[PDB]
């Protein structure tokens, strides 16, 4: 029963990574 | 230098010190004067007396010889002399290119105080303005006679060297050769230097004055001869006698004799090995070439 | 610009430091079918800092190409004698880099070394050993050199004329990655050109802008033949910084006058009035004509020296 | 001499019924004692469970940044940037990343491994009304007391 | 505090009615110890059953890790050396590592979440430890007196 | 230690063969 | 033997002296209190004095392990992007990293061993815990015999 | 009554005079007890230092290990090969020392810390002739009675 | 004294190990 929790923890955290990262450089290449 | 200068200037006037011809080659020989005589201090007509009686001496390479005490130096001549020993001829001939362009490259006697104050960086007449212009300024310095003169000069003082190490026996003993060459170098490694020669110098050989002559033109075109021992040392094969013979016909451009070259090779073998110690030698060399 | 500023100092890192291999799969841009190649452009590329490659090919990606050929090089080019179309293979791009470097005394004595009562005598195996030691410190080119027996000899000369009209062709190959219109170049090309291999800083470059703006000099531009005098005249360095620092301790102003006559007397090269007044745009003290003559000195020798 | 009459005294207080008066005191007594411990029990497990928690959300946190340092760096050796430009980068993150929870663990500080979680949890606390010492020699006295009465049951 | 006083008052005349006082007592403290020797068996059975059964447990736990650490190993290693180069699988190998560590951290997360869940639990719903050792203390103090009895 | 080789090799040699069939696959 | 019965007819004596049984008994016990309470107070301020001397050290040690850690990684990276590139600092960094760990590891081995050494040649030459743990144990015993009095 | 019969056999046998013989008896039991434990202390420091021997001498062949890998690794990266072909290499040794390093670990397997040190190395090395358990309670029972002593003494 | 005499030998042995290998490869 854990496991769910375990992707719902993970998966959310590594697509926030990406969308971040995604973010911060696009604000670079701006500014 | 300037030391050096005052310590051998043997005439004087008004409070200006002078050298000779006589004095000048005994500077350019030894560091300190052999009879601490006294400077005499001259007067105007008797310093002008000093160089009347010239003109006698011969155009070629006993200029200097033939002139004995009968000349006058200033203390910037002096400088401009020393500079000629020691350095390589070549950066003169650019000075020659800066000063006039599209001419036969004179200079008038300020022009000849100019050349002398950049180079080694009214007036009394002097041996070599009078000398190079004729005797009121009337002819001009063209590049070929100074080259000239300058081959004398080195001519000059090398058969003065050859003739101070024979002592006037006319020829050499190697072992003087190995003299005249480790002299200078004063750090202490000469003893198995000396060693080395003494084992392989199998004495009753003999060199003339041309191969001494040679062997100094060597000594101031030494950096080809670096560059081709670097060179062998990356290829990582130990320079031989032989291939130092190719280096030094490289770097010269003249075909030295077996016996010298055998000799050098000799005396610079460091080690048991056929291989040339040529860090030493080229230190060795480096000393030589800057008295 | 973020991203390219970052790109483009990695770039320079690799150039400077990394393996003569990576270099070349870095920089080429060709894969023929399975080897690759780098057009002559990318040569120059990998040897001129602040060059931005293809976003696409970069490292370990290349326009595969399928085996009259497209020609990559001009007839009676330099690269075009090296067998391809005018293609550069890893095997020649060691070669031809280690002949732009090494200065011209250096071939000079290796070749008078290795050679029996020769000056300019050398066969495959002694052009080996001189290769080998040169690089410490080629394919298709052969018959070019020593024909097709493969036993004549390469004169000391005609190497020296075939490195001669490789570094020629290298700058006109620079000169046109600038994109000349009519055959002219921008003075501020020209000294990004001469500053290339310089300081990173482009301030200097701002200030000679400004003061060719203030000059009426800007705008007017230099032509090719211009620029190869010029480098003719840097390759007397030596003697060029000895004759000014001569004429500097003499008294002498260094004025434009000084160097077109120290140009003309030591170098044997006419230079025209813009070429100098280029230099002195970008090499004055603050304003005054006065030349700053040791600084002039170390960058010209930085970039001649390709680094 | 004293043995007649400490006879006498055994049989003037101790009846000799007092067998099933030492069982009915021990099975009363035990009750006493276990009504009295409660309270100490229930503060413990309170104070357990409320230190429980603030681990269990500090591990899943420490997970969710892990996840999202994975992402960041994902996404940027793999479609901004290349992976050898940003290996280096990915490096020192890596060793920023160890520092940081080294940085937080200088920073942060069988049934004796119960006894000494719980002498811990007690120093942590300073909360009174649960004495631990006190909680443990009572269970003790509990404990013995019931063996006893495992005894006297037989 | 009569109840107290009563008990003394037995055990006082226990201790006085004694014949022997060195010899029976030396008998009745072997007899007490082998029947409290008696009693503890059932809790040290227990315990050592249970210890067995939780250790066990732990022992084919860690010999699946390494196994699946040494599985992981070999898919790399092929990988890099026989079907792809190194410059290829330079990323996959330091992401692959980096996937590793994360799941053995979230291994341990779980394990620890889920067995302190279930004994607070069951503590909060709810073999006794403390008597077995209560039981250890008077047997242990039982065979000392009797040490001290006999030499 | 025996024990120790015999549960190392296998998983090693299966994880060879793992990535082989998963490359062939892909 | 017959000390031992004379101490049990003592105390039977000293409870049937009592009067206010379960006040002044409730006095004697407060008095016992504040008398172990007394004597406890040294061995805890000797066992703070110890706590504090030797968690500073510790403390102190770790700072300077993360100092000494961050100087690396900023000299490190300072050599990796400006000096050189990491084309020709990667096997410097690795080996550094390298070199770190084993002598952290060499440090902790290295105190491990003097402490142990210092600690069995202390032992074979030669604040007692057990008196302050047995202390704590009997003043607790008696708060609670209190408390039971009260109510 | 019974009062009076306790009373006159408290003049009888406690004879009153137990004050000074009491501090006489303890000061004696006191050593008694001593000497009584001395054997287990000794037997438990012998079986210490046996097992701290082969701690430190397993330490050191670790680092020794540790190394001549690392001496090992440096040579190849720079003498006999380039770091190109040395890079799969040194991170795979890495992964096998890791390996190696946790199959060790799984082959070998504040006073409540020392007491669970000291239970679970008798539980290993269980050998006759020292029993834990009678050395706490001895331990206990001696510090009691420096404890009365103290008290005592004044 | 203990640590740099333990260290330094193992690492040139590790060093001559090395090389000795390669060799006998
Ligand atoms: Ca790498």
């Amino acid at each position: 029963f854990g496991i769910i929790r375990l992707i719902l923890t993970v998966v959310p955290g590594l697509l926030i990574g990406a969308a971040i990262s995604k973010n911060i450089a696009n604000f670079l290449e701006e500014n | 230098r300037k030391q050096r200068f005052m310590q051998f200037s043997s005439l004087e006037h008004e409070g200006e010190y002078y050298m000779t011809p006589r004095d000048f080659l005994f500077s350019v020989m030894f560091e300190q004067m052999e009879r601490k005589t006294s400077v005499k201090k001259l007067t105007k007509k008797d310093i002008e007396d000093t160089l009347s009686g010239i003109q006698t001496a011969g155009c070629g390479s006993t200029f200097f010889r033939d002139l004995g005490d009968k000349g006058l130096i200033s203390y910037t001549e002096y400088l401009f002399l020393l500079t000629i020993l020691t350095k390589p001829h070549s950066g003169f001939h650019v000075a020659f290119k800066m000063l006039d362009t599209d001419g036969n490259e004179m200079i008038e006697k300020r022009e000849f105080f100019k050349l002398q104050k950049i180079i080694s960086k009214p007036e009394i007449n002097t041996t070599l303005q009078m000398r190079f212009f004729g005797k009121r300024g009337q002819r001009k310095l063209h590049y070929k006679e100074f080259r000239r003169f300058m081959e004398n000069l080195q001519t000059e003082i090398q058969e003065m060297e050859f003739l101070q190490f024979s002592k006037g026996l006319s020829f050499m003993r190697k072992e003087d050769f190995a003299e005249w060459l480790l002299f200078f170098t004063n750090t202490e490694n000469k003893d198995i230097y000396w060693k080395n020669v003494r084992e392989k110098l199998s004495a009753g050989e003999s060199i003339s004055l041309d191969e001494f002559k040679s062997f100094c033109h060597f000594t101031t075109h030494l950096e080809d001869f670096a560059i081709a021992m670097q060179m062998f040392s990356l290829a990582h094969r130990p320079v031989r006698l032989a291939e130092f013979k190719r280096a030094v016909k490289v770097a010269t451009g003249q075909e030295l004799s077996n016996n010298i070259l055998d000799t050098v090779f000799k005396i610079f073998d460091l080690d048991g090995d056929e291989c040339l110690s040529h860090e030493e030698f080229l230190g060795v060399l480096k000393n030589r070439m800057h008295r | 610009g973020f991203r390219d500023r970052k790109v483009m100092e990695y770039e320079n890192r690799i150039r400077a430091y990394s393996t003569p291999d990576k270099i070349f799969r870095y920089f080429a841009t060709l894969k023929v079918i399975a080897e690759v190649f780098m057009t002559p452009e990318d040569f120059v590329r990998s040897i001129t800092p602040n060059e931005k490659q293809p976003e696409h090919l970069g490292l370990d990606q290349y326009i595969i190409k399928r085996f009259e050929r497209e020609k990559f090089a001009d007839e009676g080019s330099i690269f075009y004698t090296l067998g391809e179309c005018g293609l550069i293979s890893f095997s020649d791009y060691i070669f031809l880099t280690t002949v732009l470097s090494t200065p011209q005394r250096n071939f000079e004595i290796a070749f008078k070394m290795f050679d029996l009562n020769g000056d300019g005598e050398v066969d495959m195996e002694e052009f080996e050993q001189v290769q080998s030691i040169i690089r410490s410190q080629c394919s298709a080119l052969t018959t070019y050199f020593f024909g097709a027996d493969l036993k004549g000899k390469l004169t000391i000369k005609n190497f020296l004329e075939f490195q001669r009209k490789l570094q020629h062709d290298v700058l006109k190959l620079e000169f046109e990655r600038h994109d000349p219109v009519d055959g002219r170049i921008t003075e501020r090309q020209f000294g990004g050109m001469l500053l290339a291999y310089s300081g990173v800083q482009s301030k200097k470059l701002t200030a000679m802008q400004r003061q060719l703006k203030k000059h009426f000099k800007e705008g007017k531009g230099l032509t090719f033949q211009e620029v190869e005098n010029f480098f003719t005249f840097l390759k007397n360095i030596n003697d060029v910084d000895t004759a000014l620092s001569f004429y500097h301790m003499a008294g002498a102003s260094l004025d434009k006058v000084t160097m077109q006559q120290v140009a003309r007397t030591v170098a044997k090269v006419e230079l025209s009035d813009h070429v100098c007044d280029v230099v002195f745009a970008l090499f004055d003290c603050d304003g005054n004509g006065e030349l700053s003559n040791k600084e002039f000195v170390s960058i010209m020798k930085q970039r001649l020296m390709r680094g | 001499d004293v043995k007649t009459l400490v006879n006498q005294l055994y049989e003037a207080l101790n009846v000799r019924e007092h067998q099933l008066q030492k069982e009915v005191e021990l099975t009363t007594q035990l009750e006493t004692l276990q009504q009295e411990l409660l309270p100490l029990e229930e503060k413990k497990l309170e104070l357990e469970q409320v230190a429980n928690r603030r681990s269990n959300w500090m591990a899943w946190a420490g997970l969710g940044l892990m996840s999202v340092q994975f992402g960041i760096l994902a996404r940027l050796t793999w479609w901004e940037y290349s992976w050898d430009i940003m290996e280096p980068v990915t490096y020192f993150v890596t060793y920023g990343t160890a520092m940081a929870a080294y940085a937080y663990f200088v920073l942060t500080r069988n049934d004796v491994r119960d006894r000494q979680q719980l002498l811990l949890l007690h120093k942590k606390a300073k909360k009174t009304g649960f004495d631990v010492n006190q909680y443990n020699v009572l269970k003790d006295q509990i404990a013995k007391l019931e063996l006893d009465l495992k005894r006297l049951r037989d």
